DNA sequence: TTATATTAATATTATATTTA
DNA sequence: ATGAACTTCAAAAAAAAAAA
DNA sequence: AGGAGGGCGAGGGCGATGCCACCTACGGCAAGCTGACCCTGAAGTTCATCTGC
RNA sequence: GUUGAAACAGGGUCAGCUUGCCGUAGGUGGCAUCGCCCUCGUC
C-alpha cells in the first residue's frame, strides 16, 4: 500500500492550488504473492465448445507466458511459477480433482517466515501414485 | 509487559536506554534534554554511534545519584540487560528498530512500576 | 497488535500537537499510511519523534503522563508488525480514535496515571 | 471539537593458580 | 387435447441529521 | 660459607557528564470509468400435437 | 402406501490504466579537570 505521488494534478481540482498540483493516490503492491490457481478442462464442455487439443495447447502456452506478457505499473512483475496438469485417461475424472490438487503441495520454505520469491516456497509435487492412469504434465514447474 | 529474557538486540538495547535516562533522569530530575532527548534519534537506529557515549556518560550519573543503593539498583539492570547485548549492533534492524522504542519504553515501565526493580533486584 | 499502536498513534499523535499546537504536518498527516498498515516501518521513528515532542511539552509533567500513557500502550505491544493485517489496520483506526478521544477526554490521562 | 502538568528512586559481589 | 410458445397485458420507483 | 632482599600504607578526595532551542515546514491521498449485462411474469390464447372416434 | 411433489444462481466479466514524497534545512553556539597532595618514617 505504497503511498506514490504525482508531481501533476489531473483535473481543476478544489485544490489544484497556487504552489503545486499535486495528486498522491496509492500504488498497492504484493511483496511477493505465491498465487495458486487451480483450473478444470472439462472434456464436456470442450465437446459443446468444441474446446480443440489445439485451442488446449494454446491455453497452456497461454498461462505459462501470460504474466511474461502482461504487465503494467500496477502489478508489477508477476511470473507463471509452475502448471502441473493431470489429464486423465477418461472424459470422466480419473481421480477427484482435490486428491490431484493437494497432490501438488506448496509450503513456503522450512524457515522463511515471510516469502519474499519463489526461492522461499518449494513445490512439491507427488508423482508416485497418479499413474493409475493419469498423467501429471509438469508445464512450468 | 516487558521481556527481560527477550535477547532481541533492539528490545535490549530499549531495555538499556531505558534504564539509561532513568539513571540520567533520577541523577538530575531536573534536565532539559535527557538521553531520550538528545541521543534517543541514533540509539534507536544507530546504537554503536551512541551506546559507547552513553556509558562514558553512565557510571558518572550512576555517581550522581543521590540515593548510592539506587545506583547499584540501576547498574545491576544495565548489566542485566547487557547480558543479553552481546554487541552494540551498527545499525539496528528494522524489526530492532521499533523492537528498541519497544524495549524503551517497556523498561521505563518496569522502572517507574513500583517496586519492580528493587524487587526483582533482590532476587539476585 | 493494531488497537494498541492504534493507540500508540493516538498518543504520539496527542503528544505531537500537545508539544506543536499548530503543526502542518502532524505524525497523523505524515506517518499515518504507513503506521496504520505497516508498522515496524513508522513507529520505530515515529518514537524518535517522540522524545523529542515530550521535550518539548510546555507542562513537563504533561509530557510525563503522556509518556506514561504511552508506556502503558506499548507494553501491550511485544513487536511492532512488519505488516498490520486489514483486521487490524481497522483497530489501528478503532485503536487511534478511542486513545485520541481517552486523551481528549475531561481528565482521563491525568486520572489513569493517577492510579498508578 | 476536545486537552494541556512528574510515575520511580536506598548496595549486586567479596577468601591463594604456579612453583624439580 | 394438452403444453409449450407466444401475446398480450403495464408503462415503476426514489431519501437522508443541526442546536436551542 | 651465611648472610638479609622489605616492612607498611596509603593508591583518591569532589563536584560537575550538561545547558538551550529546534524534531519541523508545505501540499497533494486523488483522477475516471463502471456498480452491470441477459432472462425468469401473470394471464391468456394459440398452436401443435394426441387420443379417441 | 392417497396427499407438494420437480425446481441452479446460473453461464462469465483484469479494476484496471499510472502517478517524484517531495523540493531542503548548521547541531549547533561553548564550556579549565579541575583546584592539591612529603614516599614516606628507617634499617
Amino acid at each position: 500500500e505504497h503511498s506514490i505521488t504525482r508531481m501533476a494534478v489531473t483535473n481543476e481540482k478544489d485544490a489544484s492550488e497556487t504552489g503545486d498540483n499535486r495528486t498522491m493516490g496509492r500504488k498497492f503492491t504484493v511483496p511477493y504473492g505465491l498465487y495458486r490457481c487451480h483450473g478444470f478442462i472439462s472434456t464436456h464442455f470442450a465437446k459443446q465448445t468444441g474446446f480443440s487439443e489445439n485451442d488446449l495447447e494454446l491455453f497452456w502456452q497461454a498461462l505459462v507466458n501470460m504474466f511474461d506478457h502482461d504487465h503494467s505499473a500496477a502489478r508489477g512483475q508477476m511470473n507463471a511459477r509452475g502448471l502441473y496438469v493431470f489429464e486423465h485417461s477418461n472424459n470422466l475424472g480419473d481421480a477427484p480433482a482435490d486428491s490431484l490438487f493437494k497432490r501438488i503441495q506448496v509450503v513456503k520454505k522450512d524457515g522463511v517466515e515471510v516469502v519474499r520469491s519463489f526461492d522461499d516456497y518449494l513445490v512439491s509435487v507427488d508423482d508416485k501414485n497418479l499413474e493409475e492412469t493419469k498423467l501429471l504434465r509438469k508445464l512450468g514447474g | 509487559g516487558l521481556d527481560r529474557n527477550r535477547q532481541d538486540i533492539g528490545y535490549v538495547l530499549g531495555r538499556l536506554f531505558a534504564v539509561l535516562e532513568k539513571i540520567q533522569a533520577e541523577a538530575n530530575p531536573g534536565l532539559n534534554a535527557t538521553i531520550a532527548d538528545r541521543y534517543f534519534g541514533s540509539a534507536s537506529s544507530t546504537p554503536i554511534a551512541v551506546f559507547g557515549t552513553l556509558m562514558r556518560l553512565l557510571p558518572h550519573h550512576l555517581n550522581k545519584l543521590e540515593f548510592e543503593g539506587r545506583a547499584v539498583q540501576l547498574q545491576w539492570e544495565i548489566r542485566q540487560i547487557l547480558e543479553h547485548c552481546q554487541r552494540f549492533p551498527n545499525h539496528l534492524n528494522l524489526e530492532q528498530q521499533g523492537l528498541f522504542a519497544i524495549g524503551y519504553y517497556h523498561e521505563t515501565q518496569f522502572l517507574f512500576t513500583k517496586d519492580a526493580l528493587k524487587n526483582l533486584f533482590n532476587e539476585a | 497488535i493494531g488497537y494498541v499502536l492504534g493507540r500508540l498513534f493516538a498518543v504520539l499523535e496527542k503528544i505531537q500537537a500537545e508539544a506543536n499546537p499548530g503543526l502542518n504536518a502532524t505524525i497523523a498527516d505524515r506517518y499515518f499510511g504507513s503506521a496504520s498498515s505497516t508498522p515496524i516501518a513508522v513507529f520505530g521513528t515515529l518514537m524518535r519523534l517522540l522524545p523529542h515532542h515530550l521535550n518539548k511539552l510546555e507542562f513537563e509533567g504533561r509530557a510525563v503522563q503522556l509518556q506514561w500513557e504511552i508506556r502503558q500502550i506499548l507494553e501491550h505491544c511485544q513487536r511492532f508488525p512488519n505488516h498490520l493485517n486489514l483486521e487490524q489496520q481497522g483497530l489501528f483506526a478503532i485503536g487511534y480514535y478511542h486513545e485520541t478521544q481517552f486523551l481528549f477526554t475531561k481528565d482521563a490521562l491525568k486520572n489513569l496515571f493517577n492510579e498508578a
